[PDB]
């Protein structure tokens, strides 16, 4: 925890709320020119929590609830979560009466608190229904996104989640009426027959200084498992479809030059770095255990 | 296979090269004058680690720098 | 008039009735002024919905008086 | 009653229950020495153990 | 002892939270002061949220606001059906009169509160975080008190779990001006340096075994026999091979990458030289 930096670090700044800026970006609505404009949702890892921990208790009923943040450049901001007290079946959610008014007290007391942030977006959760847009959450997805314009859809499963041990949280925002633009098909299936009306994001998550301070200390026996992490091995068919993603990038990137070359080099290095850094740890334990008593 | 039986050792025979591959072994008796040997052995391990430990330092440090 | 009507993403709209005018006259006001459909809009004062019923002419609005508005959201 | 080849029940499920508590401290084994270890040395000893295979026994 | 508090893995990403985005409104470091809740079962206390507080100064006494905690309590009822209120946190180090000032204050919502520490400017390895519990004692005259330390546990659900592990998990938070070499290398570090300290008191106390100041136990020092004749894990040629095949694919690999990366800075270049040195 020594031979570094204590004081506010580079990973904080992404927490520091600018009030100007932030009514700058408001006012100059980039959004409007290029359709296809928001493509990375950056999510903090207490609103990621709490939105599983929400979706968890619910049983096998669906909730719902809002989510607070921001917009920068061609990001999306997403801080914090807070539930909401809806009523709803197996299948659909309905949030009457006693939600709106929840909506407006808590922005309010939180504003009172010093939550300077304002509602970024709604989530509401499958109970094992996959995730993806139905034909209601796509219509209130539209409603919601002709007038409160900076707004995003989070679909979250938890029956899924649980029972795979993997988040499946999906970032969505759907298209104006009218905008029309061995492989598997479940790039199609896996969305409702409005596959063409909502297109999804990337889904990214952050954590600021402190909370990687305490986490590191969260707990003291997955030593074990970094010790013995068998590297290389749990992992080599996520390599090899990289692999296979690149070359595609590749050839797509060569058929244009005769700036897409960009993003294919930096495919290609964050596999190989990837890959040297499960050697590195390899060779770590080697030089760690089998060279003790030769 | 009978020694395998009361749990002393646990491992597998094999017969393509006729040899038998020992994973995990009971500590037989010990004598009270021995017991610096082990001490020695354990110490070393000790050692190892910390080079382990201070190599990497030396690494990323210099990762840092560039 | 110049009441004021804010959604919470931070939108700001203003708009002239007096009290004695019913609720059907602010729906109509944020209707020409943003176009959000007549049914699907919420508004809140005080943290209570007011009904469509409640003429604001015994209504504690003495001015000054921010309303907050937000679009029906459903799910499935 | 036997199993055909003279072969009491018993004795044919002793035997395969012996080759698949083998099969657990056995990296592999010779059919010789795998006769020996449960008698009926090569005439029935790799039928057995072919007929274990083929059925996710062993 | 006293009540068991079952402490879960969200209050405290709340406090830092809290602490994070309140440092980074005020330029400098502040206290923040809020309310847990969670639930009473016989003996037991268990904290499993919390929500922030409103808190203002006179001179140097600080003074909980009371109608909006009313309100909150009134609000968070409707989503969490069974959660009371527990006790209360601030973000501090050692014990200070303030926070006893702030606890008897806070005292008089609640029979039996809390007292959560939160350390979010710790100088070494020990728990950052202590459960602090504050009986009345029958001290007579001056109110001698001294909050009695809590022994908490780490009681979480399973989607917590899983969140915690994702969290725990992350890398690309990071990335920017620190190496990622730098993370990667940080979490062999520990782990190597946590094995290390425990086979250095495994040695440490084989060599005070070996001196004679300590009894004498026939069955650790055999089992340390057995641990210790065993350090060459599968020294075998065939482990040999499978580990230079490994760093021969992941050197080809490294090469298949490298190229790539030359090539487009080849591209680069050779488009920067066909503008701003090409003749039209």
């Amino acid at each position: 925890l020594a031979n570094n930096m204590q004081e506010a670090q580079s990973i904080d700044e992404i927490y520091k709320y600018d009030k100007k800026q932030q009514q700058e970006i408001l006012a100059a609505k980039p959004w409007t020119k290029d359709h296809h404009y928001f493509k990375y949702c950056k999510i903090s890892a207490l609103a990621l929590l709490k939105m599983v921990m929400h979706a968890r208790s619910g049983g096998n009923l669906a909730v719902m609830g809002l989510m607070l943040g921001k917009v920068d450049g061609e990001t999306m901001i997403i801080m914090d979560s807070f539930a909401l007290p809806v009523e709803g079946t197996e299948t659909r959610v309905n949030a009457q009466a006693a939600a709106y008014e929840y909506m407006a007290a808590y922005i309010e007391n939180a504003k009172q608190v010093g939550r300077l942030e304002n509602a970024i977006g709604w989530y509401h959760s499958h109970p094992g229904y996959g995730c993806w847009l139905s034909g209601i959450n796509v219509s209130t997805q539209m409603l919601n996104q002709q007038f409160q314009e900076p707004f995003v859809a989070v679909v979250i499963d938890p029956t899924r989640t649980i029972s795979a041990g993997k988040v499946n949280l999906g970032a969505f925002r759907t298209y104006p009426k009218g905008y029309k633009p061995t492989i598997p098909l479940n790039k199609i299936e896996d969305f409702g027959v409005h596959c063409k009306q909502y297109y999804a994001l990337e889904v990214s998550y952050f954590k600021s200084s402190l909370d990687r301070k305490l986490l590191e200390l969260l707990w003291n026996k997955y030593w074990v498992n970094t010790l013995s992490s068998s590297s290389l091995l749990t992992n080599a068919d996520y390599t090899t479809g990289q692999v296979f993603d690149l070359s595609e990038k590749l050839e797509q990137s060569e058929a244009q030059l005769g700036d897409k070359l960009a993003k294919a080099t930096r495919d290609s290095c964050k596999t190989t770095i990837e890959a040297i850094h499960g050697l590195m740890s390899q060779v770590i334990k080697d030089k760690l255990f089998n060279q003790i008593n030769i | 296979i009978e020694a395998v039986y009361t749990d002393i050792i646990q491992g597998k025979l094999d017969q393509r090269n006729q040899l038998l591959e020992v994973d995990f072994c009971i500590g037989r008796d010990i004598r009270k004058k021995d017991i610096n040997n082990i001490v020695k052995t354990l110490h070393e391990w000790c050692d190892g680690c910390e080079a382990v430990l201070l190599g990497i330092e030396q690494q990323v440090l210099r990762a840092n720098q560039y | 008039m110049l009441i004021k009507v804010k959604t919470l993403t931070g939108k700001e709209i203003e708009i002239d009735i007096e009290p004695t005018d019913k609720v059907e006259r602010i729906k109509e006001r944020v209707e020409e002024k943003e176009g959000i459909p007549p049914q699907q809009q919420r508004l809140i004062y005080s943290g209570k919905q007011m009904n469509d019923e409640k003429t604001a002419a015994d209504y504690k609005i003495l001015g000054g008086s921010v309303l907050h508005l937000v679009l029906a959201l459903r799910g499935g | 009653a036997t199993t055909a080849d003279g072969s009491s029940i018993l004795d044919r499920a002793v035997i395969e229950h012996n080759l698949l508590s083998a099969s657990k401290l056995y990296n592999n084994i010779t059919f010789e020495e795998l006769g020996a270890l449960l008698e009926i040395p090569a005439a029935k000893a790799e039928k057995i153990a072919s007929q274990m295979i083929t059925e996710g026994r062993m | 002892g006293s009540v068991s508090v079952a402490l879960h893995p969200l209050v405290i990403l709340n406090i830092s939270d809290h602490w994070i985005r309140m440092r980074s409104q005020e330029g400098r470091p502040v206290q923040v002061i809020g309310a847990l809740i969670g639930k009473q079962e016989g003996r037991n206390i268990e904290v499993m949220n919390s929500f922030e507080l409103l808190s203002h100064t006179v001179e140097e006494k600080i003074i909980i606001d009371k109608e909006y905690y009313y309100t909150k309590e009134e609000q968070f009822k409707q989503v969490f059906k069974e959660l009371e209120f527990l006790g209360w946190y601030t973000t501090g180090g050692p014990p200070d009169p303030s926070d006893i000032h702030v606890h008897k204050q806070v005292c008089e919502i609640i029979e039996s509160p809390l007292f959560l520490k939160l350390n979010p400017m710790t100088k070494h390895t020990d728990l950052p975080v202590s459960v602090f519990e504050s009986v009345i004692d029958i001290i007579n005259g001056e109110a001698t008190m001294l909050f009695a330390e809590l022994t908490y546990t780490l009681a979480t659900e399973e989607a917590e779990r899983i969140g915690v592990d994702h969290v725990a998990r992350m890398t690309a938070t990071g990335s920017g001006e620190n190496s990622t070499v730098a993370e990667h290398l940080i979490a062999q570090h520990s782990a190597i340096k946590m094995l290390h300290s425990r086979v250095k008191l495994i040695l440490e106390y084989v060599k005070a075994s070996e001196a004679g100041e300590v009894p004498f136990n026939h069955e650790i020092l055999r089992e340390a026999y057995a641990l210790c004749h065993c350090l060459p894990v599968l020294s075998t040629d065939k482990f040999k091979t499978d580990f230079y095949d490994q760093c021969n694919d992941v050197g080809l690999m490294a090469y298949l990458g490298t190229i790539t990366k030359t090539c487009n800075t080849m591209n680069q270049f050779v488009n920067k030289f066909n503008v701003l040195y090409d003749r039209q």
